[PDB]
C-alpha cells in the first residue's frame, strides 16, 4: 500500500472523477456539457496535476493498467471532441459572451414556439427569430475558424451545435416552415433550351456539310 | 575512353534529374492553379445559388454556371484548336507514336507544353468531365525533349524518361511509370537507360510530394505522392476471401462490356466529328456547348435531387444547401462540386450506407455519357480520371447491391468493390494492362489486392476485345 | 414543444439519472482500486450494475438517449467502461456465472496474502529468503500454471494477461522478492561454461590450421 | 495458323500458372516445416536451460544447443556436399548464369529441388546465420524447368518465370520478381513473355498468402504476402524531410563500406576454402563446426548479458529468463532465439526506447562476422535475410545515436533508420540495385520512402565498388 499522505491524492481524484462522470451523463440528452460542469473538468485536471507535481511514481505508471492515466485521457478526449474550449473564454473560467448570447437567443427562439403552438402560426410569427439565430450560428462558425485557425468549419462547442440542431429539427422536421422559392418553370425552360443547343449544332453542321 | 563515357553518362543523369524535377514542378503548378481557380469558380456559383435559393431566380444561377463553364472552355479550346491542334486530348497516342519511332509534327515543342498545361487547367476549371492526370504524361515528354545530346537516339531515351516521370507524378507510381516507358519502348534491355528512367520517375514523384507539402504547410507530412492519391487500404473491411474471386471476374466482364460501349459510342462520335466538325471554329463551338450542357445536366440533377444528408467532416468542399432542411446539404451537388479525384477517394473509403443508390446511379449514368461525349473534344484533357470515377461509381453500386443481397455481410464492403469497379472500367477502356496493374498496387499500397486487380483487368481486356468485334460485326 | 427535443421525457429522464449515478459509482470505485490493483475483484458488482443499466436503457428510450446527438456520452462512456474491462481481462478470472471470484483467483489471493504476511514478520533481509522461500516458490508455480490454464481453457494468445489484480499481486511479490529484499540465487557455473565455450571456439582454429598444415606438403 | 498459336499460348499460361502455384506451395512447405522444427528445437533448448538455471549445470545446456545445431547442419551439409554440390548457396549465381545462357550441370534437375528445399530447412533449423528467402529463387527455377516446350528458348523463358515467382514468394514483391527476371534476362522486350512472368509471380505470392492463412486458422486477413513481411510504415513518427536526405546518404556510405568489408572478408575466406577445404568431407566438418560455434557464441553473449527487461507483450516465442528477476526475460536471448525475419520486423517497428545499444551493438558485431563466415559453407542457404538483419541492427543503432545527439528529436525515429540501414547493408552487399529497390517499396508499401531508399541503395553501390577496388589494391 501507499503512504497515508499518498492515499489522499488518489481519494481526492477518485471523488472528483466520480462527480465529473455523474455530470457527463445527466447532461447528455439535452447536451449541456461545457456550460454545466466546465469547472468539474477543471477540478479534475487540477487534481490530476497535483499528483503530477511526491506521488506521481506510485500512482501514475506504477502498474500496467494505468487507471488514473487512462481515465484522465478519456476525460481529456471527451473535452476535446466536445470542443468545450470554444464554449468558454480563453481564460477558461466562464462562458464566452458569444456563447452566452447564443444561449439566450436559443431560449428566445424556443419562447416563440410555445406561444405560437396554440403549425401555420409558428412559421409566420417570428421567423426572423429563427433567421437571426441561424445567422449568429453561421457567424460563430466562421469566427471559430478564423480564431483557432481551423482549416474547415466543422465542429463548434457541443452545447451550441445541439442547441441549433434542436432548433433546426423543430423548424424543419416537426414544423413545416421552410419555404424555398422554386422556379421550376424558368429552370425547365432554360435547361431545355441549353440542352437543345447541341441537337441544333450537330444537325446544322451535318446539313451544312451536305450540299457543301 | 572511360573519361569520355563517364562525362557523357553523368550529364545524362543530370539531365534526367532535371526532367524529374521539372515534371514534378509542372504537376505542382497544374494542381495548385486548378485548385485555386476551381475553388474561386465554385465559391461564385455556390454564393449565387444560395442568394437565389430563397429570393427566387435560380434560372440565373444555371445561366451563370453554364456561362462560367463556357467561358473557361472557350479559352481552353481556342488555344488548342487554333494555335496547336496537337495539344488536343491526353497526348498519349502522340507520345506512344514518338516512342514507337514516328515523329508527329509539333509534339515536343515548347509551345505545345505551354498550351497543354494551360489547356488542361482551363478544361478542368471549365467543368468538363475530364481529368488532369492524363495530359501530365505529354507534359513530361515535352520537358524532356526541350531540356535535353542533340541527336535522335538520345532524345528518344530522354522522352521515355519524361513520359515515365509524367506517369509517376500523375499517379504516384514511379515503378508504373518505368513500366510504361518500357513497353512503349519495346527495345533491347538497357540497364543504364532503365536506371535513369527510374531515377527520373522517383525524382518526379518526390518533387510533387515535397513542393505540395510546403504549399500546405505540413512539411512534416508527405501524403501526396501523385496528383491522385487513393488513400490507405489497411482495413479489415478492405479484406477479401477466395470466394469473392469469381465475383471480381464478373466485375471485369461488366467493366469490359461498359468499356466496349464507351469506346463504341466514342468511335461513332469521332467519325461524326472528323467528317463534320473538322473546321477549327466548329471544334471551339462544340467544346463550348459540351461545357454548357455539362453544367446544365449537373444543375438539373441537383435541382431535382430530393436526397440530402448532414455535413460530415470533409464530405463537401463547397456544401450546397438547396430546397431541404437547414444543416443538411445536397448529396448530388457534392458529386458535381467536388473534384473527380476527391469523389473517387470518398467512394473508395466510406462507411457502408453513405451513398444513396438512386443519386449514385443517376450520377453514374449521366457521367458515363458526359465523359464519352467529352472525349474527342479539341481540348487538352485526359480520360483516366473519368474512367476511374465511372468505375468507382458503379463498383460502389455493385457493393451496395451485394450487401443488400447477402444481408449486409462483412465481406460485401462497397468500398472494396468500388476499387474493383474502378479497375474494371479503366481496364475495359484504356486496354493497357501491365503498366496499369503496377499503378493500382502503388496507388493502393497493398500487394495482396494486386491479384484480384490483375484478374479484373485481364477479364476486362479480353471481354472488351471480343465485345468490340461483336458490336462492329452487328453494325 | 414535444417533450423530446428541448427537454427530457420523464420516462427517459429517470433512466438517464439511474445510469448517471451507476456510472459515477463505477468511476469512483475504479480510481480508489487503482493502487494496489483490486480492480476486477471489487468493481465487478459496479460494472455489472452499469452494463445492466445500459441494457435496460437500450431495449422506450433507446433512440432519444443513445444516438440522439453527435456526442453520444452514454455510448462512449459505456464503450470506455467495456474497454477497461476487456484490457483489465477480468472476464477470464471471473467465473462463468459472474457473481464472485473464481476458485483459482480466490486460491491465488489468499496465498498472496499468506506470502506477504510471511514476509512482514521475517524482517525484525537475509532471513526472509532463508525461510520464506518455499512460500514464494509455490505462489510463483501457481501463477505460471495459471497462465497455462488461460492458454488452454480460454485459448486467446501466448503471452495473454490474466486479470490485472492477479498480475499486480505477482508483480508486487516479484518486486519485493528481487528488488527490495535483494534475494538472488548465486551461480557457480561460470568456470565450466568458460571451459566448454573456449574448447568449442578453439575447434575451428584447429580445423583451419590443420587443413592448411596438411595441404602444405602433399 | 492462329488456332495453333492460341493452343500453344494457353498452354504457356497454364504452365506459368502451375509454376506460380507450385512455387507458392513450396514456400508454404518451407515456412511451415521450418517454424515447426525450429519451434521444437527451441522448446527443447529453453526447457533444458530453465532446468539447469537454478540447480546448476548450464554447460550441459550449451552442449545440447551445440549438438542440436550440429546434428541438423550435419544432415543438411552431407546431402549438399556429397550428393548435389550445385545446391550449395542461395543458387542466385547459378540462376543468373542459366538465364545468361551458359548452363551449369544439375542446376534444374528434380533432385536439386529436393536437396535445396531439404537443405534450406535443415540449415535454418540448424541455427546457422542464414536466411531461407534466398534459396527460394532457385527452388522456383527448378520447378519451372521440370513442370514445363522442350527446347532451350522456352526453358529460359519458363525458368525466368520460376525465378520471378521465387522472388515474389520470398519477399511479397511480385513486381520486383518481374524486374529481377528482366535484367537477368537482358534480352529483347517481349510483351507476352513479360505477361506470363508477371502472371506467375503474382499467382505465387497469392498462393503463399492464401495457404499460410489456412494454416494459421484465420482466413479473412491475407497478412503474409511473402516469407518476410516488413509490416506497415504509416506513422507520423515514421516520416522524413529534405534535412534527413544527407543523413541517409551518409548511412548509405556506411552500408557500402560495411558491405565491402563483408565481401572482402568473404573473398579471402572463399579463397582459403577452395584451396584447402575443397574435399566433401572437410566441407561437412566445416559446416558442423560453424553451427557449433554459432550456438556457443550465442550462448556466451546470452550468459554474460546483464540486460533483461520484463515481458512487454509478444515480440518473442521462447522467453528465456537467465540469472535475473522473475517475470523478466533476457534481452540478448530474444535476439538469437527469435527468427531473423521476426527480429527484423521488431527492429523496424518498436518504440524508441526498446533496445539497449550495448546489447544490440554486441549482437550486431557478432552476427556480422557469423553471417560472413557462414556464407561460403557447403549448405543450401541465402544471405539476403542476414544482410537485412545486420543493416537493421546497426541502422537502429544509428537512430539511437541520433536521438541522443538531437535531444530525442521527433525526426530521429530509430525504426525509420532501421529500415534505411537495412537497405544500406543489403545494397552494399549484393550490389543488385534496380530489382532490390522495387522490392523495398513493395515490402514497405510506401512510395514516399522509395526516394530515400533509392539514394541509400545507389550510394551503397557506388562506395562499395570504389572501396573493394581500393581494398584489393592495398592487399
Ligand atoms: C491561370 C492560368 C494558368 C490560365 C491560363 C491563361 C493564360 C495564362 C494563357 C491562356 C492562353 C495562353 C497563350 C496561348 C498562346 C500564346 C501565343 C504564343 O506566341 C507565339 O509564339 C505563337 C504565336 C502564334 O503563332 O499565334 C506565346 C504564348 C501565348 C501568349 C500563351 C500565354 C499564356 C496564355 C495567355
Ligand atoms: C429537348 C431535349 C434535347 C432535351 C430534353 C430534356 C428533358 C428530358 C429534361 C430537361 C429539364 C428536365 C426537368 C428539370 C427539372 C425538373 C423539376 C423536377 O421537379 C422537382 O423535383 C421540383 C422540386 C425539387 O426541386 O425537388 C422534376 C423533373 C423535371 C421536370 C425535369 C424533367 C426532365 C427535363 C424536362
Ligand atoms: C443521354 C444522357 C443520359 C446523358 C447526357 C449526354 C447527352 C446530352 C449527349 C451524349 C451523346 C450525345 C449525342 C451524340 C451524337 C448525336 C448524333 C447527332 O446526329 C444525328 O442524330 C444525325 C446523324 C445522321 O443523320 O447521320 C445529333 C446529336 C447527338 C444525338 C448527340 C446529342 C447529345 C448527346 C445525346
Ligand atoms: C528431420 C530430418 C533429419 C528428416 C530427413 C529429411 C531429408 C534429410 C531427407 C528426406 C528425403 C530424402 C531424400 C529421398 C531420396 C533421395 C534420392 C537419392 O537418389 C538416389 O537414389 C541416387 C543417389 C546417388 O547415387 O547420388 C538421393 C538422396 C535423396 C535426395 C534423399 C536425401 C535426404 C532427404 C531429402
Ligand atoms: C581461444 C579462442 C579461440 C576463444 C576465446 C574466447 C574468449 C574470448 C571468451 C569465451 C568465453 C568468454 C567468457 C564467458 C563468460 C564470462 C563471464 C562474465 O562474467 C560473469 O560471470 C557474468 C555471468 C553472470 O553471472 O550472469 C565475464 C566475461 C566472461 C569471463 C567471458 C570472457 C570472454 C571469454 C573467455
Ligand atoms: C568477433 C567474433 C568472435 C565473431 C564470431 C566469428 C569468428 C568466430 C570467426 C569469423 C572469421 C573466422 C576466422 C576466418 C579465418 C581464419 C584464419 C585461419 O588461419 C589461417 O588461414 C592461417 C593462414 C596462414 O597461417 O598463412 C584460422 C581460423 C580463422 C582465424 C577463423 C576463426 C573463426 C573466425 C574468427
Ligand atoms: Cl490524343
Ligand atoms: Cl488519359
Ligand atoms: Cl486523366
Ligand atoms: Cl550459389
Ligand atoms: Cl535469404
Ligand atoms: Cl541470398
Amino acid at each position: 500500500d501507499l503512504d497515508p499522505e499518498c492515499r489522499e491524492l488518489l481519494l481526492d481524484f477518485a471523488n472528483s472523477s466520480a462527480e465529473l462522470t455523474g455530470c457527463l451523463v445527466r447532461s447528455a440528452r439535452p447536451v449541456r456539457l461545457c456550460q454545466t460542469c466546465y469547472p468539474l473538468f477543471q477540478q479534475v485536471v487540477s487534481k490530476m496535476d497535483n499528483i503530477s507535481r511526491s506521488c506521481a511514481r506510485s500512482l501514475l505508471m506504477a502498474d500496467r493498467m494505468q487507471i488514473v492515466v487512462i481515465l484522465s485521457e478519456f476525460f481529456n478526449t471527451t473535452w476535446q471532441e466536445a470542443n468545450c474550449a470554444n464554449c468558454l473564454t480563453n481564460n477558461s473560467e466562464e462562458l464566452s459572451n458569444s456563447t452566452v448570447y447564443f444561449l439566450n437567443l436559443f431560449n428566445h427562439t424556443l419562447t416563440c414556439f410555445e406561444h405560437n403552438l396554440q403549425y401555420s402560426e409558428v412559421c409566420k410569427n417570428c421567423r426572423e427569430a429563427y433567421k437571426t439565430l441561424s445567422s449568429l450560428y453561421s457567424e460563430m462558425q466562421k469566427m471559430n475558424e478564423l480564431e483557432n485557425k481551423a482549416e474547415p468549419g466543422t465542429h463548434l462547442c457541443i452545447d451550441v451545435e445541439d442547441a441549433m440542431n434542436i432548433t433546426r429539427k423543430l423548424w424543419s422536421r416537426t414544423f413545416n416552415c421552410s419555404v424555398p422559392c422554386s422556379d421550376t418553370v424558368p429552370v425547365i425552360a432554360v435547361s431545355v433550351f441549353i440542352l437543345f443547343l447541341p441537337v441544333v449544332f450537330y444537325l446544322s453542321s451535318f446539313l451544312h456539310s451536305e450540299q457543301k | 575512353n572511360h573519361t569520355a563515357f563517364r562525362t557523357v553518362e553523368i550529364k545524362r543523369w543530370v539531365i534526367c534529374a532535371l526532367i524529374g524535377i521539372l515534371t514534378g514542378l509542372v504537376a505542382c503548378f497544374i494542381d495548385i492553379v486548378v485548385e485555386n481557380l476551381a475553388g474561386l469558380k465554385y465559391r461564385v456559383i455556390k454564393g449565387n445559388i444560395d442568394k437565389f435559393t430563397e429570393k427566387g431566380g435560380l434560372s440565373f444561377s444555371l445561366l451563370l454556371w453554364a456561362t462560367l463553364n463556357a467561358a473557361f472552355v472557350l479559352v481552353g479550346s481556342v488555344i488548342v484548336a487554333f494555335i496547336e491542334p496537337v495539344a488536343a486530348g491526353s497526348g498519349i497516342p502522340q507520345i506512344k507514336c514518338f516512342l514507337n519511332g514516328v515523329k508527329i509534327p509539333h509534339v515536343v515543342r515548347l509551345k505545345t507544353l505551354v498550351i497543354k498545361v494551360s489547356g488542361v487547367i482551363l478544361s478542368v476549371v471549365g467543368g468538363l468531365a475530364v481529368g488532369k492526370e492524363g495530359p501530365m504524361i505529354h507534359s513530361g515528354s515535352v520537358i524532356a525533349a526541350g531540356i535535353s545530346f542533340r541527336r535522335d537516339t538520345e532524345k528518344r531515351d530522354f522522352v521515355s524518361a519524361g513520359a515515365a516521370a509524367g506517369v509517376s507524378a500523375a499517379f504516384g507510381a514511379p515503378v508504373g511509370g518505368v513500366l510504361f516507358s518500357l513497353e512503349e519502348g519495346a527495345s533491347f534491355w538497357n540497364q543504364f537507360l532503365t536506371w535513369r528512367i527510374f531515377f527520373a520517375s522517383m525524382i518526379s514523384t518526390f518533387t510533387l510530394n515535397f513542393v505540395l507539402s510546403i504549399y500546405h504547410g505540413n512539411m512534416w507530412d508527405l501524403s501526396s505522392p501523385g496528383l491522385i492519391n487513393f488513400g490507405r487500404f489497411d482495413s479489415e473491411k478492405m479484406a477479401y476471401t477466395i470466394h469473392e474471386i469469381p465475383v471480381f471476374i464478373a466485375m471485369g466482364v461488366v467493366g469490359g462490356v461498359l468499356g466496349a460501349v464507351f469506346n463504341a459510342l466514342n468511335y461513332w462520335l469521332t467519325m461524326f466529328r472528323i467528317r463534320y466538325i473538322h473546321r477549327p471554329c466548329l471544334q471551339v463551338i462544340e467544346a463550348v456547348l459540351v461545357a454548357a450542357v455539362t453544367a446544365t445536366v449537373a444543375f438539373v440533377l441537383i435541382y431535382s435531387s430530393r436526397d440530402c444528408q448532414p455535413l460530415q467532416g470533409g464530405s463537401m468542399s463547397y456544401p450546397l444547401q438547396l430546397f431541404c432542411a437547414d444543416g443538411e446539404y445536397n448529396s448530388m451537388a457534392a458529386a458535381f462540386f467536388n473534384t473527380p479525384e476527391k469523389s473517387v477517394v470518398s467512394l473508395f473509403h466510406d462507411p457502408p450506407g453513405s451513398y444513396n443508390p438512386l443519386t449514385l446511379g443517376l450520377f453514374t449514368l449521366v457521367y458515363f455519357f458526359l465523359a464519352c461525349w467529352t472525349y474527342g473534344l479539341t481540348v487538352s484533357a485526359g480520360v483516366f480520371i473519368p474512367s476511374l470515377l465511372i468505375g468507382a461509381a458503379w463498383g460502389r453500386l455493385f457493393g451496395i447491391s451485394l450487401s443488400y443481397l447477402t444481408g449486409a455481410a462483412i465481406w460485401a464492403d462497397p468500398g472494396k468493390y468500388a476499387l474493383m469497379g474502378a479497375a474494371a472500367q479503366l481496364g475495359g477502356i484504356v486496354r493497357m494492362t501491365l503498366s496499369l496493374t503496377v499503378i493500382m498496387m502503388e496507388a493502393t499500397s497493398n500487394v495482396t489486392y494486386g491479384f484480384p486487380i490483375m484478374l479484373v483487368l485481364m477479364t476486362a481486356k479480353i471481354v472488351g476485345d471480343v465485345f468490340i468485334e461483336g458490336l462492329y460485326d452487328m453494325h
